[PDB]
DNA sequence: GGCTTTCGTCAACCCTTTGCTTATCTTCCCT
C-alpha cells in the first residue's frame, strides 16, 4: 500500500546543468534523490522513492556550446587581478519545469503533509537553481496497481526517466541504440584522509567518479510501470528504478 | 588570537531571483501579457575593429538575436519573484569557529539599510538595465504575503526615503536577521513606446551562427536570474571615493568596467571579515558591506 | 624516445591519472590515477605544470605517444620492459585535494557518504574522440582550461577543441495541445 | 604616458529608432491607414550577368518580395519611433579613465549642430531611402512631447537653416548633452503616386528560394531600425574632401561605393579619440564626429 | 618564517548545425 505527494510544475532556473564531465542538460537521478533524503532530514517525512518528469527543459547556450557563467572574483589573495575579468570554470545553467512526485509514508492528514512539502520546497533548491515557482503539491494513494497508474498519469505532462540499462559502455550505445546517457551514482576510488576542509569532520568521505546508466525519455503516460519511473537509492552507492531495466 | 579563515568557505546565496520573463502590454490593458518573442535577424553594416583599417572598406554581416515590443503594444512587463532567505551566517563549508565568530560579530548589522537597498533595487527598477531609459513611466507592482504595493518614480542611483519601500524591508530585515522566507513577486511596467525594442539578457555562449544571441525561455525574451541577482545587490555606496551604487562583490569588482573599488585599500570582503572575527572593531557600513557578501554567498578560497 | 620523455615528465611535478577534479576547476589540482579501469582502449590523462615537457622529431609531447596504439597499456603491461613499468608507475600517484570541488551526500544504508565526483578522463578523451568518429552530434563542446588550457591538463592543451559532453537535453512538452 | 583604451571599451547607441510601419493613405485621407502588405511575384527576364554571355539567350526566373501602394491611396506613410537617449558619454562596457577622460576632453561639444542634424536627417525624410524618387512632396510630422511638427519641402544633401528642426533640436541637445531621453513620433507622408511601388528593407538570407525578400512585420512592409539609425547619423560632412554626407561610422566607412572615407589618413574615430584622451586639442568637427561616434555607439578597444 | 603581491612561464584545434518523445476518453446494468 503506496501513498505519493505530487508537485506539479515546478518551474525552476538556474539549475546547475553540468550533471558530470561528459553529461550536461537534465540533472540526473542522484540529484533528485538527493532532493528526496534532503527532506527526509529537514521535513522528517522519509522517502523511499521520487519518480521525476520534465515539462519543460532548455540548457542556456546554443545548440553545440552551454552559456558559461560570468565568473565572480571571490577567492581569497587574488585582490589586484579583481579588475580583470575572472577566468570561467565550466559550469553550464538551465532552466526547467519539473513535476516531481515522492513516495513517502504518513500517518497524519494529507495538510499537513502538503503544508511540510510546500515549506521545504519553499526553501529547496532543485540541482542548484532556485525553485520560481510550483503548484501546491496533491497527495495521491496508490492502493492497487490501478491506484498506481492514477498516480502515474497524475503527472501529466511530464517526462519521466526509465532505465534502460549499459550493454558494453556509455559511447558505443549511445550512438547504436540511441539512448541518454545520467549519472545513477558514483564509484568510490579512495578514503579521503583530510576531513577539515569538508562539509562534516565525522561523516566518512570518498573520492567519486559518477558511474552512468543509459535512460529514455517517456511520457508518464505511456509508461507501463510507474516503478520503472520511480528512482531511490540503491545499496550500490548508485540509484536505481524500483521496476528496474525498463524494457 | 588570530583566528585563520577557513581555506574553503563558503555561504549559501540568500537573494534568489528568478528569471526575468517579458511580456507585452499597453499602459491600458496591462493585463494583456504576451509573450515579447526572440527574433532573429541579419545585419548588415561596416566593421571597424580597432585595428582594422584595411578592412574597414567592406561589409560586415552578422546575424543576431533581437527583441522588440509588437507594435500594438507600447508597455514592457517583467516578471521574477525574489526569495529573500534567512539564515544567513550559517556557512554550509566553513567550519563552526570562524564562521560562528563571524556571525557573533555581525548581529549589530543594521539589516534595516541592506533590506531598503535590496528592495530599493527591486522597485526602482535597477534590474532593466537598457531598458529602464527611454522609458515614459516605470511602475513596479510588488506583491507579497496577499498585499499588493505600486511604485511610479524612483530614482535608481540613489535610495531616497520613502515608506513603501522601507514597509516591505521591514519584513526583508526581519527575513534576513532572523529565520524563514519571503518572497516578493515584482511586475515591471516600463511605458517604453510602439515597438520599442526591448533588451533580455544576452548569453555568454560560442555560437557560430548568432553574433548576438539572447536568452530565451521557450522563446520568450527572459533575463539571467544571476543578472537580477547582481542588480539587487548592487548597494554598495560604501568603497573608497563612493560615487554611485556598485554590486556586492568580496573586492568591489565591476569586472565590466574593468576597475575593482575595493581591491587593494584594506576594503574588501576578506580584510574586513578578518577584521570582524579578530575583535577588530568593525565600522557599521564595513559591517552591512561583509553581511551583504554573506547574503550574496560564495566560496573564499584561502 | 620514450624514456627520456618518462624521465622528463618526472623531473616535473609527474602525475598520471585516469579520473581528476582538475576538470570541474582549474584551481583544484586533484589527480587520481585508478588502477581497475585500466584496459587496452583507456585513454590515460597526465599532468605538468604548464602542460611543460619537450616534444620529439614528429612534433608530439608524451600524451600523444602514450595514447596512440595502445601504447600506454604496452608499458603497463610490460610488453617494453618491467623498468619502463617502474618509470610509469612512479608518475602514476593518486594527489588529492579537495577544495574547489563538489561535495555531496550519498546515501549508503543508515547513514551518509561525502561523495566528491571527479572527471573520468578516458570518458572525456575517449568519448570526444568517438562521437566525432562515429558522427554523434547530439552534444555539446567545451573548452575546459580557459583561454590557454595548458595550465589545466596536457589533454586540453593538446586537445584545443573542446572536449564532446552529452547533450542530456530532455524532450519538451509542447503546451498547446 | 599614453593612455591606451580599454580592450572591452564600448558606447551604446542613444539614438533608437523602431521598425517603420508602412501604411497607404492618401494627402488628404490620413486618417485611412491601410498597411503595405509585402506580396511574392515571380519576375522573369534575362541572364544578364558581367561574364557568361554564352547563357544570355536564357531566361531568368526570380521570386521576389514586391511592396506596392494599392491604386486607391496614392500616398505611402512611414511611421517609426526615435528615441534620443541621453548619458551618450557614459561607457557601460569601458567606463573608467579613458572613457571618462573622453566625456572631460567633449564637454564643449557643439550638441547644437549634432541634435540638429540628427533632427533634419529625420524631418528632411532620408530615413525613407529609396522611396523618396518619385515622391511628389515629403511631408514629415514629427510629434515629439505631444508637439505636432510639420515638415514640406527640406532638401538632403545640406542642412539649411530653419526654426522647427532647431526647435526640436534644442531638447534633442537637451537630452544628448545632459540625461534623460526624448522620443520623436515620426509619420512621413509621400505623394508617391497611385499604386507606385514602394521600398523597404529587404532581409539578408543565405538559404536564397526567393531572390528579394523584403522586410515585414506580421505582412506589412517595414523598415529595419538599422536603416533609420544609418540615415539619422547621415551627418559626416567633415571627413577628407566631404561632398555629401556620409554616415557616421567609426572609420568614415560605407559598404557600396567601397571605400572608407576616414581611414587610412588620420583622421578615423580611434585615432580622434585617442589624440583627445592623450590632451591633444581636436577641432569643433573633430569632437562633433567623435561625440556622433558615441551617439551611435559601438565598440573602440583592442 | 611564512606571506602576500606582481611578474615571468608555457602553450597551440579537425570539425557537427535537430530530434530525444510525441498527453491521462464507455461496454453491461438497474435504479
Amino acid at each position: 500500500m503506496r501513498k505519493f505527494i505530487i508537485v506539479k510544475n515546478v518551474k525552476v532556473d538556474g539549475i546547475n546543468a553540468k550533471s558530470s564531465d561528459i553529461t550536461v542538460g537534465m540533472p540526473p537521478a542522484t540529484t533528485f534523490c538527493g532532493l528526496g533524503e534532503t527532506m527526509s532530514i529537514k521535513t522528517g517525512i522519509v522517502v523511499k522513492a521520487v519518480s521525476y518528469g520534465s515539462v519543460k527543459f532548455e540548457v542556456r547556450g546554443s545548440r553545440f556550446n552551454t552559456s558559461v557563467t560570468k565568473f565572480a572574483w571571490q577567492d581569497r589573495g587574488n585582490g589586484g587581478k579583481a579588475n580583470n575579468n575572472s577566468p570561467i570554470q565550466p559550469k553550464p545553467l538551465a532552466d526547467g519545469v519539473f513535476t516531481l512526485c515522492f513516495e513517502v509514508e504518513w500517518e497524519d492528514c494529507a495538510e499537513v503533509l502538503v503544508d511540510k512539502v510546500t515549506n521545504f520546497i519553499n526553501t529547496a533548491r532543485i540541482a542548484g537553481g532556485t525553485i520560481a515557482s510550483f503548484n501546491k503539491p496533491f497527495v495521491k494513494v496508490a492502493k492497487d496497481a490501478e491506484e498506481l497508474a492514477s498516480v502515474k498519469n497524475a503527472m501529466m505532462p511530464c517526462y519521466v526517466v526509465v532505465d534502460c540499462g549499459v550493454e558494453v559502455n556509455i559511447f558505443e550505445d549511445a550512438v547504436n541504440r540511441k539512448l541518454q546517457p545520467m549519472v545513477n551514482g558514483y564509484k568510490k576510488l579512495e578514503k579521503i584522509v583530510d576531513n577539515k576542509h569538508m562539509r562534516d569532520k565525522f561523516t566518512p568521505a570518498y573520492l567519486a567518479t559518477p558511474t552512468y546508466t543509459m535512460i529514455g525519455y517517456k511520457m508518464v503516460s505511456n509508461v507501463d510501470n510507474f516503478d520503472q519511473a520511480l528512482w531511490q537509492y540503491g545499496e550500490n552507492t548508485k540509484v536505481k528504478t524500483i521496476g528496474g531495466i525498463y524494457n | 588570537t588570530k583566528l585563520k579563515a577557513p581555506a574553503v568557505l563558503a555561504y549559501s546565496r540568500k537573494i534568489n531571483p528568478t528569471n526575468a520573463l517579458m511580456f507585452a502590454v499597453n499602459w491600458s490593458d496591462r493585463d494583456n501579457t504576451t509573450a515579447v518573442m526572440v527574433g532573429t535577424k541579419t545585419v548588415a553594416g561596416t566593421q571597424s575593429v580597432r585595428g582594422n583599417p584595411n578592412d574597414a572598406d567592406k561589409g560586415n554581416i552578422q546575424t543576431v538575436n533581437f527583441a522588440n515590443l509588437p507594435h500594438n503594444k507600447n508597455t514592457l512587463l517583467v516578471k521574477y519573484n525574489v526569495k529573500f532567505v534567512g539564515d544567513v551566517f550559517k556557512a554550509e563549508l566553513g567550519g563552526g569557529e570562524y564562521s560562528n565568530t563571524l556571525q557573533t560579530a555581525l548581529e549589530n548589522t543594521d539589516f534595516g539599510t541592506l533590506a531598503y537597498r535590496y528592495v530599493y533595487n527591486i522597485a526602482a527598477g535597477r534590474t532593466l538595465w537598457r531598458n529602464r531609459v527611454g522609458a515614459e513611466s516605470i511602475e513596479t507592482v510588488i506583491t507579497v504575503n496577499d498585499q499588493t504595493f505600486t511604485f511610479s518614480d524612483l530614482l535608481v542611483n540613489e535610495f531616497d526615503e520613502d515608506v513603501d519601500v522601507a514597509e516591505i524591508a521591514d519584513m526583508v530585515a526581519g527575513v534576513l536577521s532572523g529565520e524563514g522566507f519571503v518572497t516578493l513577486k515584482v511586475e515591471h511596467y516600463m511605458l517604453l513606446g510602439e515597438g520599442s525594442e526591448v533588451f533580455p539578457s544576452q548569453e555568454f555562449v560560442e555560437n557560430s551562427k548568432l553574433s548576438k544571441q539572447l536568452f530565451d525561455l521557450n522563446g520568450q525574451a527572459a533575463m539571467h536570474d544571476q543578472k537580477i541577482g547582481n542588480a539587487i545587490r548592487t548597494i554598495d555606496t560604501w568603497y573608497e571615493d563612493a560615487t554611485t551604487p556598485i554590486a556586492v562583490e568580496p573586492y568591489g569588482s565591476v569586472v565590466r568596467n574593468g576597475v575593482a573599488y575595493r581591491a587593494g585599500n584594506k576594503t574588501d570582503l576578506f580584510t574586513l571579515m578578518d577584521g570582524a572575527v579578530n575583535g577588530k572593531s568593525l565600522t557599521e557600513e564595513d559591517q552591512m558591506f561583509v553581511t551583504a557578501n554573506l547574503i550574496r554567498g560564495g566560496v573564499f578560497g584561502g | 624516445m620514450i624514456k627520456e620523455m618518462i624521465e622528463d615528465f618526472i623531473s616535473k611535478g609527474g602525475l598520471i591519472f585516469t579520473h581528476s577534479g582538475r576538470y570541474t576547476n582549474t584551481n583544484n589540482s586533484c589527480f587520481i590515477f585508478n588502477k581497475n579501469d585500466i584496459g587496452v582502449d583507456t585513454k590515460v590523462d597526465m599532468y605538468t605544470p604548464k602542460s611543460a615537457g619537450i616534444k620529439n622529431e614528429e612534433g608530439e609531447n608524451l600524451w600523444q605517444v602514450l595514447n596512440k596504439a595502445n601504447m600506454f597499456y604496452r608499458i603497463y603491461s610490460g610488453e617494453l620492459g618491467e623498468e619502463l613499468q617502474y618509470l610509469l608507475k612512479s608518475c602514476c600517484t593518486a594527489k588529492e585535494d579537495v577544495t574547489t570541488l563538489p561535495q555531496i551526500y550519498f546515501k549508503n544504508g543508515e547513514g551518509y557518504d561525502i561523495l566528491v565526483p571527479i572527471g573520468n578522463a578516458h570518458n572525456l578523451i575517449s568519448g570526444t574522440e568517438y562521437l566525432w568518429e562515429h558522427k554523434y552530434y547530439n552534444t555539446f563542446t567545451q573548452k575546459l582550461g580557459g583561454s590557454n588550457p595548458q595550465n589545466c591538463t596536457h589533454a586540453c592543451n593538446k586537445m584545443r577543441g573542446g572536449f564532446k559532453q552529452f547533450n542530456c537535453t530532455p524532450p519538451q512538452v509542447e503546451d498547446n495541445y
